[PDB]
């Protein structure tokens, strides 16, 4: 589900829009096959 | 380090996704170097069982020692290397035999 | 000529002997660090003490 | 003599890794089950309309 106000979609957005380095191995080399966290890019 | 690791389970590197080698290293726990290198053995290594043939010239022991299927192989000869010569009573002709 | 076994067979005795108790030696403070590790954290959950808490009613 | 017992002594200790790596692995296998045995999920009230 999402949240009841869009400003505060805005600001967790900005507060919790993750990296591709958590999508990402431990040294920075490949993908998981699974990322169901939405992240910026 | 290993103890710095396993403190921090979570958390990579032990932690997350690690690459596999990496992996290997927070599970293996550190041998003690001190108690594989000796000498005597490799000497025996080196020299043929057979006596009557001539021995090595030259022996060259490599520390760290390690056997093959250990994971630390390619840190042998990390802390220097050491070498010895044979002793000249068995390369000449001498009889030498174990029979007796 | 009759001199010169004996005493290397003591003397790589001795070698043996002496790293025998040298890995017992140093296993004895080994599994001391581990169980320091493990005292340690017995204590502080010892120290632990949850405050009551107080549910008034309607 | 007592050359070739050290000998097989040593030998002894470098043929000995089986035990350490499994210890390893069951560690690693072990202290995931001392969690997911200390975890408690808290009870939950549904109070009705």
């Amino acid at each position: 589900t999402y949240l009841n106000d869009p400003v505060s979609q805005a600001v967790f957005n900005i507060l919790g829009t993750p990296d591709y380095s958590f999508c990402m191995d431990n040294e920075q080399k490949n993908w998981l096959p699974n990322c169901n966290l939405m992240y910026q890019n | 380090q290993r103890d710095l690791y396993l403190s921090q389970s979570k958390s990579p590197p032990c932690g997350g996704n690690p690459t596999p080698e990496m992996n290997t290293f927070c599970r293996t726990a550190i041998p003690d170097f001190i108690s594989t290198v000796n000498f005597v053995k490799k000497q025996n290594d080196d020299t043929p069982k057979d006596l009557t043939a001539n021995q090595p010239a030259s022996f060259e022991l490599d520390m760290p020692n390690f056997d093959k299927s250990s994971p630390f192989y390619f840190l042998n000869g990390i802390c220097g290397t050491v070498k010895w010569n044979n002793i000249s009573a068995l390369n000449s002709t001498n009889q030498s035999d174990n029979k007796g | 000529a009759a001199s010169s076994a004996e005493q290397l067979q003591a003397i790589l005795q001795k070698q043996n002997e002496q790293l025998a108790e040298q890995k017992y030696q140093q296993e004895i403070q080994q599994r001391t660090s581990d169980m320091l590790t493990a005292a340690t954290q017995l204590v502080q959950d010892w120290k632990q003490v949850e405050t009551q808490v107080y549910t008034e009613g309607t």
